[PDB]
DNA sequence: AAAAATTTTTCTAAGTCTTTTT
DNA sequence: AGAAAAATTTTT
DNA sequence: AAAAAGACTT
């Protein structure tokens, strides 16, 4: 009756072994049914009314009001287009955006949001021991035995999508989840969650090698989304302790693969070249690798995904980096680099255009793949654990009051750890 | 935009490095870590002398 | 007692990276 | 991953 | 080989 990090030789189950034996869970909430208000909107200055589920779509847009989403382009021409898509089906005189007044359903959501903040302690401790009794049933499950708490069990609503930076398909629908649009996973002899009442799921599986109890395909991009185990979970909190587990390893094989890049500087393949600059950057900067993404996505970048113009070349090995990163954050940082790597990069970009890649010959799978020479399970991320951590520890070994006095002492040893990762809030 | 101090805690600093450090010169758990992100570290908590 | 500021938690988007399919 | 909502503490 | 699917972290 341990806990299971007070256990003496457990071994915990890697990504797509065997992950569990046992697994009973009570499925998904699922938001509550639309509730049209009936409210019109106006076209060229005439009423015009709406089927629920096209006031459901026109409703989302008109809350958005004071929005800087509301007033971008690509926002509104994505929602018209979802919005048209439903009205499309019946006859109906809306054809520009422009002339849609959603007034009456702002000023009617307003209201709401005034009777909202107007109700009494009492009435809403009434309304939140109402909710927290629903979702009850669903907060935990039963992992091997323990009970676990389960972290994303209420089904995403439907909305316009929220894309961050320049995301080409921010304000189009991502449309209501419907049971049959869900797969459970469970264990062979537990009790199935019921579906709602005249509806089914879209297949019930057994699959003992992955974590999740829930899987939809999102509408947007048909992206596949999870319900998952809390952070407090064991099953997370393992995968945690073997991650920071291998940053640890990587601090012992740092040296050997820093001498071993250093080499590649010298070679005269071009992959092996642009292969050394890239574990450079990822080592010394903490890059992400870079992942190629999608013409529908918004255009950022990491490590194997500079372009020319995200690079400028200064006087003294300097390097002046500006680019878009994940969650389009910008990282701007001037760099004095290695001599030599400085020289393949003036290799890298001289007769290229601002739009082409600097390493055009480097992707991130052929980088992992190399790592793996070193050390089994290294891969770029683990860099990024391995400086955040090692920057900590280093701090506290080489600069060592009140009890507030040696707290801000570790905010700014949590900032410069915060700088080198480019976290950035708003 | 401000520098943000939470994903790093959150996800990628040891926190066996936090926590033995706290431990080692006496300031509260409770003043680094909320409630739910010590609920997420417990394999962390018992912060020994540690050497990441 | 209210208002303001600040921290914490919830939400879901946006990455990484391995496996499977073509 | 950061945005936003929600909760809590600090200021008035 | 290259692309897509898939599951997991951030
Ligand atoms: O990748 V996370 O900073």
């Amino acid at each position: 009756d341990l806990n299971w990090w007070e256990q003496e030789n457990l071994r915990i189950a890697m990504k797509g072994e065997r992950r569990w034996e046992t697994l009973a869970h009570n499925g998904v909430l699922f938001p509550p049914e639309y509730e049209p208000h009936g409210i019109p909107i106006f076209y060229d200055g005439r009423e015009f009314k709406m089927t629920p589920e096209e006031e459901e779509v026109a409703t989302m847009f008109a809350v958005m009001k004071e929005h800087d989403y509301y007033r971008m382009e690509v926002f509104r021409r994505n929602f018209f287009e979802s919005w048209r898509e439903i009205l499309d089906k019946r006859q109906h005189p809306i054809r520009r955006l422009e002339l849609c007044d959603f007034e009456p359903i702002y000023q009617w959501h307003l209201v709401q949001r005034e009777k909202k903040l107007s109700r009494t302690k009492e009435e809403k401790k009434a309304i939140k021991e109402k909710q927290d009794a629903e979702a009850e049933p669903y907060r935990y499950c039963v992992w091997d035995g323990r009970r676990e708490q389960v972290a994303n069990f209420r089904v995403e609503p439907p909305g316009l999508f929220r894309g961050r930076g320049k995301h080409p398909l921010m304000g189009k629908l991502k449309v209501r989840v419907q049971p049959e649009d869900i797969t459970i996973n469970i264990g062979e002899t537990a009790e199935v969650p019921v579906p709602p009442a005249g509806h089914k799921w879209a297949a019930v599986q057994h699959d003992h090698t992955v974590t999740w109890l829930a899987m939809w395909r999102d509408s947007v991009a048909g992206n596949m989304k999870y319900v998952m185990l809390a952070p407090s979970s064991s099953v997370k909190g393992q995968s945690d302790m073997v991650k920071f587990e291998k940053a640890r390893k990587l601090k012992d094989k740092v040296d050997d693969i820093r001498a071993s890049y250093m080499e590649d500087f010298k070679s005269n393949d071009l992959h092996v070249a642009q292969r050394a600059v890239a574990m450079y950057f990822i080592d010394r900067l903490a890059l992400r690798v870079g992942n190629e993404k999608g013409e529908d996505e918004a255009d950022t970048v990491g490590c194997c995904s500079l372009r020319v113009e995200h690079i400028q070349l200064m006087p003294d090995n300097i390097v002046r980096f500006d680019f878009l990163g994940k969650d389009s954050i910008r990282y701007q940082n001037d760099v004095a680099v290695l001599p030599e790597v400085y020289a393949l990069l003036q290799r890298f970009t001289r007769r290229k255009s601002p739009g082409m890649d600097i390493f055009d010959q480097l992707n991130p799978t052929q980088l992992n793949d190399h790592l793996k020479s070193f050390m089994d399970g290294l891969s770029a991320k683990v860099f990024r654990t391995y400086n955040a951590s090692i920057t900590l520890d280093r701090w506290f070994k080489e600069k060592p009051w009140s009890t507030a006095d040696k707290l801000a002492y570790f905010n700014k040893a949590n900032t410069e750890v915060a700088i080198l990762c480019n976290h950035q809030k708003s | 935009k401000a520098v943000s101090l939470g994903t790093s805690k959150i996800n990628y600093i040891d926190p066996r490095i936090i926590c033995s450090w706290a431990k080692a010169q006496d300031v509260p758990i409770n003043k680094i870590f909320s409630a739910t992100i010590q609920k997420k570290f417990p394999w962390a908590m018992n912060a020994e002398n540690f050497d990441f």
